[PDB]
RNA sequence: UGGUUUCUCUUCAGAUCGCAUAAAUCUUUCGCCUUUUACUAAAGAUUUCCGUGGAGAGGAACAACUCUGAGUCUUAACCCAAUUUUUUGAGGCCUUGC
């Protein structure tokens, strides 16, 4: 019916999980049939997705920037934070 | 809303109020004198709605005072402009065909009624008489087919929602057969000028440049002066005499002090329009007025020829785009002829205009004329050009006011009613009232 | 044709980074990007999984065997969708 | 769609082919199809030992092609 | 030496003869009178003197009722037919001199202009 | 008020582009410098009007003519001429979709204004010729073929007003194809007579010569029409289909393939059929069948006009049908991007004919590298007037380095040489302007390859000069002065009426001397002012 | 995410129109010329009249409607299994890090 399930989360900050187990967090700006994704201001995490880990929240973080991810290698997505206003 | 009254009410009011010598109506003797200050305005509307020699009878709405003091005609004559030009071209053709085919044309006597004759009453002399045949040229039922049903009505396609809106009669929407038929009915009043390159030095801005200086044009208007060791005659090669039209064509370079000068649009690309003769020939063909091409080249350039063993073939579901439709219909050459046509006839839809606002003979005095004509008509064409230039020059923009509506404030009062009457009856009323 | 694909074609002529399915990282000028994500690049720096670098003049990578691409931020300014 | 890979530029050039399984071969491009299956002539297997062995003219299925690199200038 | 101007005129068929008349009244020598392929207008290529070409466009469009249209470029220099130094020929003050002493007239005018 | 330069009032409603413009400026190979020339008035302005009408939506709709962008003056807007070479710059996409940056120099077409065309042609690395389809090759067409072949640029022509074949001449499709092929062959002949190079031959199969009627916004190359034909239909290779369209090539409906002779049964060409048959169908069904059978034609083309759009007159309705059928002006983008050497390649033949010294080991390689860094150099040639202001801005292009706002400037003149440093002097940039013709907008910096207006350097730039870094050990020459197609012949003697204001008159005379590129204002021994013109 | 002919009132619109074109007042020259009107023909400054457009309100309908074309639980059979995608060359093991 609605097709909205992806379009809803568009412009939002999104936590995307890759098939190797990486975590890509960026601004979800576009998708397609294959679920190839366009992620603005995107960083990569490896060790953790923090839920306020008292030791530290961030280890092996890398700044990537503007990322196009191929859908083949995507597993899943959840909402990480609201859209930046800019 | 105040509604229409029976037409006998104003008739018996004018009949009882005679020469105002009866004692019984003496209280209205004052009111009629006040109505004198509106008798110019009541004249204007009376002559604004004159009924058009293809018409036998026009019924106009009438705003009249309750005493019978005055009769205004409350109507603006909207006349849709292509139909108006076609109807006057019809009148032109019929009057030429009548003046050639009549043994003696007796002229009317111009004081038509004698000085001591009282004016004739409408209700007995004119009301019961069948009027006459009007002029109204006979139209071909096959060739003038989309026009013949409605061409000589007053406001022709008024109650048809497909061609105009409503009864205010303001916006018209015709079809291209209608515009084609109205265009070849009006050829006697139109021109054959496809582009305005004819009006190079003979147009509006050129005449403004002429009026700004002291120059006249040999076929153009003459005006009043707007301003009222260098040029040694032994230092100047007079090779070609300075022809006077250079001061219009290039105004800064050939004059000193060009004040209040106007620039000139000088060239349009020459519109090359082939007028077709007969519909036996197709819509667009190679006309024998056009020069042939006949390609010649010295050594063949190696233009790409993708040869055999390219194995590029089209799929099954592809075709040329519009191969189902024919190349041309019977209405294609007519529409191309309607592309290069004068300003009423070159369009599908527009907004209605007044009978006042449509100059039928304006294109005739705007062009320069062949010299074989007498002196009289040359002076007349020059003076009409001068009138056109003085109209175009001192045109300040319309200066948007607050609208005033005199006849809407008269019929909001209790002293005015409204009816619908024959134009001749209201004219007899206006003459009796002014007397 | 997909929205991301149009944005990829837009990056032709720009310097881009590509990671393969095997994690080799190729950075250089994107010459041609096909619809299926096949990528022709030039004057490459490649960073292997052990960390070592190399230099290549000309490469072409199959779309399927690409994990992702990093494009300039020059593009970020397709906001309609 | 049913597109060709844009490889005419690479025709009859010597190439270095990275295949899946950490496999690498080198040879001259002799042709291709829409699946990116290749014909490679004078092909040489670059064994993980470092040793290289001549295998002649071969077919590589596009499926298992990770990456190619030209050893020439195109 | 006198500068000449190359003039191309696009004109209808009777306007070709009109252009030929107007251009021949200015020491013309019409170069080419070829038709335009695929058009009923003709191209008239010609040379003209550049002292004779002050308003040739305006006169031409006046005489052809705005049908013919003319453009003019500079490309040429050739000899004035008059003797530039000739004390026998006396130049009239305002009257235009014929061809045998145009160079004498133009030299005397340019001499009186600045140099003396 | 002393403003007559027609309401700049800067409000562009371009779609999603502000930063993108300056982002494509910073790429230096994604920019194209095109100049546009015609014999007189051959539709160049209404062309660029349709291009900007593509560019700027929700405003920018013109009714019963526009021509504001290359016709922004008021004497210019009434004469019919474009008297100035008013530039414009936009971004607009390709058939694929990758939007390029176009700097359109929009030159005059009048013969006496070839100065403007020369000055635009020297700064742009590509020329685009406009020929009226109903006219053919003309005077200034041949003159600008000469001037374009001489000053070493790529050459491409675009045949305009192909509607006048249809609606005015009313030729058959085969005869109109013959006339278009005749125009293309005459262009190739005039190029082949002049150029000693041979790799500049233009043919519609190659893709450089286009066809574009411009009151109704038709613009197609063979690639563009094939892209339309393939976007409607299936998976046809539109490049390979576009390759086999122009020139003595027939479609055999049995073998479904393109041959050279094989159907000889009074068939038509591939171009004649596939191009000119549906185009004449659209034209004829608009001009003569709007009431009867036009929506039946529009439903066969996927064109959906509303109830209000169907009630138009024939000119706007024909333009609207051709806009909804042809869409964008991507064929022009094809013939530009595929055939104009964007100024990495463009640097070398330009710098080998502009610069005085040559290819030598200091200046030449730094020019041809054309990175936005190093020996800051430019070439300003046009001097565009502000409405009220005495100052009139310089217009040039950045070859090497960048230009920043407030960055000081050494203006090397033209009487300057290497050992004569008394002509040149030093100034500072007032403001940097990039213009959309009818609007102006500021930038903080301009990289290499881009066109730029400079404010504040106007005093030493009489007609030709170069811009360089101040007090820098970078010693170089000047670019060559402006070789012109015509030579200024007409001499006008000039003297004031009142002799009490000779300085103000000499001031304005110097200003108009700085404005026009071939105006020559001198004083002879008798003391009368002499103006030489074209 | 969805529907107009006529009448009146109010308000805002004349830097490219009303694709037509009148008269008046003032001030300055004039042009004739018994003086005043009535005028000649120009420039300028202002106004009146015949017309016009956009928006809003109300009235007079003499048009007819809500599983209807478009849905926030209905409705374009087609984005539904052979190398470039939504159907696995997988499978197995081991070492390093708090
Ligand atoms: N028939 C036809 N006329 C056109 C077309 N495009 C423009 N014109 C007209 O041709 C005349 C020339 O148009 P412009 O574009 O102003 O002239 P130009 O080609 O720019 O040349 P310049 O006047 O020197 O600037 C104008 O009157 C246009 O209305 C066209 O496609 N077909
Ligand atoms: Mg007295």
């Amino acid at each position: 019916g609605k097709s909205s399930k992806m379009l809803q989360h568009i412009d939002y900050r999104m936590r995307c999980i890759l098939q190797d187990g990486r975590i890509f967090i960026g601004t979800f700006k576009a998708f397609d049939k294959h679920m190839n994704l366009i992620l603005c201001d995107c960083d990569e995490f490896r060790k953790i997705k923090p839920k306020n880990s008292k030791q530290a929240e961030r280890e092996e973080k890398r700044v990537l920037g503007l990322v196009l991810l191929r859908g083949e290698n995507l597993v899943s997505m959840t909402v990480e934070g609201p859209p930046p206003k800019d | 809303q105040k509604e229409d009254m029976p037409p006998e009410h104003v008739r018996k009011i004018i009949r009882d109020h005679g020469d105002m010598t009866n004692r019984k109506f003496r209280h209205d003797k004052r009111v009629y004198l006040g109505a004198l200050k509106y008798m110019p305005h009541a004249v204007l509307k009376l002559l604004e709605n004159m009924p058009m020699p293809w018409e036998q009878i026009r019924d106009v709405p009438v705003l009249y005072h309750i005493t019978g003091a005055i009769s205004f005609v409350n109507e603006i004559p909207w006349v849709i402009e292509p139909v108006y030009i076609s109807q006057w071209g019809s009148m032109w053709i019929m009057m030429r065909r009548e003046k050639r085919d009549r043994r003696h044309f007796k002229r009317m006597r111009f004081p038509p009624f004698d000085d001591e004759e009282p004016p004739l009453d409408y209700a007995d002399n004119i009301l019961d008489v069948e009027p006459l045949e009007a002029i109204q040229l006979e139209l071909d039922p096959e060739e003038d087919a989309p026009v013949l049903d409605w061409f000589y009505d007053h406001q022709p396609l008024r109650d048809s929602r497909k061609y105009v809106n409503g009864s205010t009669y303001q916006r018209w929407q015709f079809t291209l057969p209608m515009m084609s038929t109205l265009y070849r009915l009006a050829n006697q009043l139109l021109t054959d000028l496809v582009d305005d390159n004819y009006f190079y030095l003979f147009d509006l801005k050129a005449f403004f440049t002429s009026k700004a200086l002291n120059m006249a044009i040999p076929g153009g208007p003459k005006f009043e002066p707007l301003v009222r060791e260098f040029n040694d005659i032994n230092k100047i090669i007079i090779r070609q005499p300075i022809r006077t039209e250079y001061k219009i064509a290039f105004p800064y370079l050939y004059n000193n002090l060009p004040h209040h000068v106007h620039l000139t649009w000088y060239h349009t690309p020459n519109v090359v329009f082939i007028k077709t003769e007969d519909p036996d020939l197709p819509a667009f063909y190679f006309d024998p007025l056009i020069n042939p091409i006949s390609h010649r080249h010295s050594v063949k350039s190696q233009e790409p020829l993708p040869d055999d063993d390219e194995e590029f073939e089209l799929p099954e579901f592809v075709e040329p785009f519009l191969k189902d439709t024919p190349l041309y219909t019977d209405n294609t050459a007519n529409g191309i002829a309607l592309l290069w046509a004068p300003r009423p006839f070159n369009l599908r839809s527009g907004r209605t205009r007044r009978a006042l606002d449509i100059p039928l003979v304006k294109n005739w005095y705007r062009e320069h004329c062949p010299a074989g004509q007498p002196v009289k008509v040359r002076v007349s064409y020059q003076k009409l050009l001068k009138y056109y230039v003085l109209n175009a020059l001192k045109h300040r923009p319309p200066k948007a006011q607050k609208k005033r509506y005199l006849f809407r404030s008269f019929k909001a009062t209790k002293f005015f009613q409204s009816t619908k009457l024959d134009w001749v009856e209201v004219g007899l009323q206006v003459c009796r009232q002014g007397y | 044709i997909g929205v991301p694909i149009k944005v990829l074609h837009e990056a032709e002529g720009h310097i881009v980074t590509c990671e393969t399915n095997t994690g080799e990282v190729y950075r250089g000028k994107l010459i041609e990007a096909e619809d299926n994500m096949n990528c022709q690049m030039s004057n490459i720096t490649v960073t292997y999984r052990d960390g070592r670098v190399a230099q290549l003049e000309q490469v072409y990578i199959r779309g399927s065997k690409i994990r992702f691409l990093i494009l300039p931020d020059m593009l970020k300014n397709m906001l309609k969708s | 769609k049913a597109h060709p890979p844009e490889l005419k530029k690479f025709m009859d050039k010597k190439l270095s082919l990275k295949l899946n399984g950490g496999r690498h071969v080198q040879g001259i491009l002799r042709g291709f199809d829409p699946f990116m299956n290749l014909v490679i002539d004078e092909c040489v297997e670059m064994a993980t030992s470092g040793q290289q062995n001549n295998i002649g003219m071969v077919v590589i299925r596009g499926n298992s092609i990770i990456m190619l690199e030209a050893l020439e200038r195109v | 030496m006198e500068p000449y101007y190359f003039v191309e005129v696009q004109a209808p068929a009777d306007c070709v003869s009109a252009v030929y008349t107007v251009l021949a009244r200015r020491r013309g020598h019409v170069t080419q009178d070829a038709p335009i392929p695929g058009s009923p207008l003709y191209t008239i290529k010609a040379f003209i003197p550049a002292i004779d070409s002050f308003g040739f466009e305006t006169d031409l469009r006046t005489h052809t009722q705005g049908q013919a249209f003319s453009l003019s470029v500079f490309h040429h220099w050739q000899i004035v037919p008059g003797d530039p130094l000739d004390k026998s020929i006396v130049i009239r003050p305002l009257e235009p001199q014929p061809a045998p002493h145009l160079a004498r007239e133009f030299m005397i005018k340019t001499r009186r202009r600045k140099g003396l | 008020t002393k403003k007559f330069t027609l309401m700049e009032q800067t409000l562009p409603v371009t779609v999603y582009e502000m930063d993108f413009l300056a982002d494509l400026m910073d790429n230096s190979e994604l920019i194209r410098n095109v100049t546009l020339c015609g014999h007189l008035h051959h539709g160049k302005t209404c062309f660029v009007d349709c291009l900007i009408e593509q560019t700027h939506p929700e405003i920018r709709k013109r009714y019963d003519q526009d021509l504001c962008y290359t016709d922004i003056l008021f004497t210019e807007q009434e004469r019919g001429v474009g008297i100035k070479s008013t530039p414009v710059t936009v971004v607009l996409p390709d058939t694929k979709g990758k939007s390029y940056l176009f700097n359109i120099m929009d030159t005059p077409g009048h013969v006496n204004f070839s100065d403007e065309v020369t000055a635009g042609l020297r700064i742009s690395d590509g020329v685009v010729l406009f020929i009226d389809a109903a006219e053919g090759v003309m005077l200034n067409t041949e003159r600008l073929i000469k001037h374009a072949v001489q000053e070493r640029l790529a050459v491409t022509v675009c045949i305009n007003k192909i509607d006048r074949l249809i609606l005015e001449l009313k030729l058959p499709p085969t005869d109109a194809y013959y006339k278009l092929r005749h125009i293309v062959d005459e262009v190739n002949g005039l190029i082949s007579m002049y150029s000693t190079d041979e790799n500049l031959i233009l043919s519609p199969l190659l893709g450089n010569v286009c066809f574009s009627s411009s009151q109704y916004s038709i613009c197609f190359t063979l690639g563009s029409f094939a892209k339309i034909y393939a976007d409607t239909f299936g998976d046809i290779n539109y490049q390979e289909f576009a390759k086999r369209l122009w020139g003595d090539i027939y479609f055999n409906p049995k073998t479904r393939k393109f041959t050279k002779k094989a159907p000889t049964s009074s068939s038509q060409r591939s171009f004649v059929e596939f191009i000119l048959e549906p185009l004449y169908k659209i034209l004829a069904q608009v001009v003569g069948d709007v009431d009867t059978s036009l929506p039946r034609t529009l439903d066969e083309l996927g064109i959906h006009l509303t109830k209000e759009e169907l009630k138009l007159n024939i000119r706007p309705l024909l333009r609207l049908v051709c806009k909804k059928f042809f869409g964008e002006f991507t064929g022009f983008v094809d013939m530009c991007v595929q055939h104009i050497p964007s100024p990495k390649v463009g640097a070398k033949p330009k710098i080998e004919h502009t610069y005085t010294g040559g290819v030598d080991s200091d200046l030449g390689e730094a020019m041809s590298d054309c990175d936005p860094d190093g020996p800051l150099m430019c070439h300003t040639t046009k001097m565009y007037s502000t409405d009220d202001g005495v100052q009139f801005h310089a217009f040039g292009r950045v070859l090497s380095g960048t230009i920043h706002a407030g960055q000081p400037v050494k203006v090397l003149g033209e009487n300057y040489t290497l050992e004569d440093e008394e002509d040149s002097q030093i100034c500072t940039v007032g403001r940097l302007w990039i213009s959309v013709a009818r609007y102006h907008i500021e930038v903080n910096r301009v990289p290499a390859g881009n066109w730029v207006l400079i404010e504040g350097v106007d005093q030493p730039i009489v007609k030709t000069a170069t811009i360089t870094e101040p007090r820098g050990n970078e010693e170089a020459q000047i670019f060559r002065p402006l070789k012109f197609n015509t030579t200024s012949v007409i001499k006008i003697a000039v003297e004031p009426v009142n002799p009490s204001e000779l300085p103000k008159m000499l001031d304005g005379l110097r200003k108009v001397n700085k404005s026009y590129p071939s105006l020559t204002t001198k004083v002879e021994e008798s003391g009368e002012h002499v103006i030489l013109g074209t």
